[PDB]
């Protein structure tokens, strides 16, 4: 209410060309003037035909130039409506995993809006925040056991060690619930006991 | 003052280094600040030190819900033209 | 005598064979000539522009 | 197309705009060439380095970590692989980025990598050891994490021969040879046609000059002209159709960049 640039320069890419071809309509090509009434009116038809044809090669090379330039702006405009099509499934239909794909953060959702000749979409993200530095060991040793955790990371805070889940800190006393076993404590290296 | 793209009038040159506004070229941008025109590189960002150990972690304890916006074009005016009536 | 053009002209120090007249680059533009009466072979380099 | 000349100047200023055309759209294929190479490389808020030890693990980044005994800061695989890849009206701008600054954003990815892993790309960069970064991402493969843990000195060492084994690989890179040389031909050729006289009596716009009186040279100069214009308006169309290749190509650089580098795919 108080940045669509991207919509502004295709709406006005178009208008430059369509009046740069109007504006060659007053140009003659080397001929006598650029009125076909002018050429008509103070030339013999033998003689109209040689300052005619200056001009009608004039103007088709205009014209070609200009459909040459809307095939080529055509096909980038094409190209962004299909990333546009993509990020309509993957972002507003479903939850997306690929990194900076539909937002920056951890996508959670997104929401379209129509635009004049385009589309806005709106992503929600989550981004952590407040972190805090403990001290970490890769397993746990206990009664010549090494033990591993099932979906966490062991954090200590000075003195006591817990299990968190590795994005939001929420620490819980190491049981056998959420470690695993596997090996004897003396092939990893960082273990600890506890 | 003299550049890898040219030679620049009217603008003095500074030891500062910000964000690049109006881009010269070779590493030089130009800005209406301190005012006058002038020169200095850009800066790539800040400079964030990670404090790595064999032995320390950072978890974060919240989190911000943020949202942002993204805008895409799809479609561009249908034009016809006459050839003969051109 | 004949090659016409525009630029500035400085003292060379290659040596064209005792009949060649003038050097060209790649590209095809002349870069250097022998002056007729004292033989010495001068570069051509372009006027300044931009 | 003229050039110097002042006959040519007033015949090729009947033909309207197309000169305000061909500079606008060689324009806009440059201002796009430094859009290409901001969306890869500068994909990251803080320049990160890394720290003074190199505790990794086992794990050996020193052929990627830039060398500090070097005016350009390169590495030692970026330095391998520098050393394998005035005219009539033709000018050629410097990048906005120095290479310099390109190789300083890539060192700031690798260093943020290599201790945060995949946070800095979502945010605030956390570290964590890399030996348990490593064990993070078996998980992501579907490998159970003391797999890890139980066979660290291994893995490190196949890492470590598998760097080894890239060097000499390289001391390819056709790819970019093939971008620079499919340019430099295309511009030889635009200088090339000068030397021709598209049907005139010659292709020097002074010898047609000084040998022919106004109302007889006129019909000569408008041959050349067109000529001219025409070798111009291919080499220009072909540019934009170049370059609209380069950009499909520098945004799934881009795409490889968030997803490859700054994420588990
Ligand atoms: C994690 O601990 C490190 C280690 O002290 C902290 O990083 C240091 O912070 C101080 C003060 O900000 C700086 O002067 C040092 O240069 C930092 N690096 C070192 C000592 O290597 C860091 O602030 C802690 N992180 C959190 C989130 O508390
Ligand atoms: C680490 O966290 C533990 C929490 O389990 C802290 O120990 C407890 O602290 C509370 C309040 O100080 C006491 O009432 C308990 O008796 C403590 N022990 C237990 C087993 O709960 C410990 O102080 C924390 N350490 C640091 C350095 O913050
Ligand atoms: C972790 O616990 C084990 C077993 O309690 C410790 O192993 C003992 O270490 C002492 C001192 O080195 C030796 O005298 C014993 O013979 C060891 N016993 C066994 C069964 O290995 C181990 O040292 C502890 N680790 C740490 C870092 O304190
Ligand atoms: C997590 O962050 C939020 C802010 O995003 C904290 O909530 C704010 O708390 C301050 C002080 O109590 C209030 O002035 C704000 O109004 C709160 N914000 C909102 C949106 O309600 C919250 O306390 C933080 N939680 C922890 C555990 O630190
Ligand atoms: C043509 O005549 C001029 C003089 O009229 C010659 O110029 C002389 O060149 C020699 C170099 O060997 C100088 O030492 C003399 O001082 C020059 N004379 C003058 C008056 O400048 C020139 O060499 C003659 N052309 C040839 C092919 O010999
Ligand atoms: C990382 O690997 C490099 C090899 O690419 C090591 O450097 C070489 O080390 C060998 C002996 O281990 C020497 O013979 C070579 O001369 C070294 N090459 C150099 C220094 O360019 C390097 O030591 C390894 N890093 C660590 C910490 O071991
Ligand atoms: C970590 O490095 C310290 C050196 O400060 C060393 O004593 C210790 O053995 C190392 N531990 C691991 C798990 O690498
Ligand atoms: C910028 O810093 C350099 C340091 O080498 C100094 O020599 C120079 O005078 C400074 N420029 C200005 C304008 O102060």
């Amino acid at each position: 209410s108080s940045a669509l640039g991207k919509l502004q320069d295709v709406v006005n890419q178009n208008a430059q060309a369509l009046n740069t071809l109007v504006k060659q309509l007053s140009s003659n090509f080397g001929a006598i003037s650029s009125v076909l009434n002018d050429i008509l009116s103070r030339l013999d038809p033998p003689e109209a035909e040689v300052q005619i044809d200056r001009l009608i090669t004039g103007r088709l090379q205009s014209l070609q130039t200009y459909v040459t330039q809307q095939l080529i702006r055509a096909a980038e405009i094409r190209a962004s409506a299909n990333l546009a099509a993509t990020k309509m499934s993957e972002c507003v239909l479903g939850q997306s995993k690929r990194v900076d794909f539909c937002g920056k953060g951890y996508h959670l959702m997104s929401f379209p809006q129509s635009a004049p000749h385009g589309v806005v979409f709106l992503h929600v993200t989550y981004v952590p925040a407040q972190e805090k530095n403990f001290t970490t060991a890769p397993a746990i040793c206990h009664d010549g056991k090494a033990h591993f955790p099932r979906e966490g990371v062991f954090v200590s805070n000075g003195t006591h060690w817990f299990v968190t889940q590795r994005n939001f800190y929420e620490p819980q006393i190491i049981t056998t619930d959420n470690t695993f076993v596997s090996g004897n404590c003396d092939v990893v290296i960082g273990i600890v006991n506890n | 003052f003299q550049t890898r793209a040219g030679c620049l009038i009217g603008a003095e040159h500074v030891n500062n280094s910000y964000e690049c506004d109006i881009p010269i070229g070779a590493g030089i941008c130009a800005s209406y600040q301190t005012q006058s025109i002038i020169a200095y590189t850009m800066s790539l960002g800040a400079e964030n030190s990670v404090a790595y150990s064999n032995n320390s972690i950072a978890i974060p304890t919240n989190f911000t819900i943020s949202v942002t916006t993204e805008i895409l074009p799809v479609s561009m005016t249908k034009t016809s033209v006459d050839c003969t009536m051109y | 005598n004949g090659l016409t053009g525009t630029g500035v002209l400085t003292e060379s120090n290659k040596k064209f064979l005792p009949f060649q007249q003038f050097g060209r680059d790649i590209a095809d533009t002349t870069d250097a000539v022998r002056d007729p009466q004292t033989l010495e072979i001068l570069d051509i380099t372009p006027c300044s522009f931009g | 197309i003229c050039g110097d000349s002042t006959e040519c100047s007033n015949l090729l200023l009947q033909y309207g705009s197309f000169c305000t055309q061909l500079n606008r759209a060689l324009t806009g294929i440059a201002v796009e060439q430094d859009k290409n190479t901001q969306e890869v490389f500068a994909q990251v808020k803080q320049i990160y380095k890394t720290p003074p030890i190199k505790d990794f693990g086992g794990f050996n980044f020193s052929q990627i970590l830039p060398d500090p005994s070097k005016p350009s800061k390169r590495s030692p695989i970026e330095d391998l692989l520098f050393n394998k890849v005035k005219f009539n009206g033709l000018t050629v701008l410097p990048p906005l980025l120095t290479d310099e600054m390109i190789a300083q954003y890539t060192s700031a990815l690798l260093a943020g990598t290599i201790t945060s892993g995949w946070t800095f790309g979502a945010g605030p960069a956390l570290q964590i050891p890399f030996p348990m970064q490593m064990a993070y991402r078996f998980n992501g493969i579907g490998v159970t994490q003391n797999v890890l843990y139980e066979n660290q000195k291994l893995i490190a060492n196949q890492f470590n021969s598998a760097i080894g084994k890239i060097q000499d690989s390289l001391s390819a890179l056709g790819k970019l040879q093939d971008v620079v040389n499919q340019n430099a031909q295309a511009l030889n050729t635009l200088v090339k046609q000068l030397s021709s006289n598209f049907g005139a009596i010659s292709s020097v716009l002074n010898d047609i000059l000084s040998r022919l009186d106004p109302p007889e040279a006129e019909v000569q100069i408008d041959r050349l002209i067109t000529g001219r214009l025409q070798s111009l308006q291919t080499y220009v169309t072909q540019q934009l159709i170049r370059a609209a290749e380069i950009r499909a190509s520098a945004n799934l650089a881009a795409t490889k960049m968030s997803e490859c580098v700054l994420g588990q795919s």
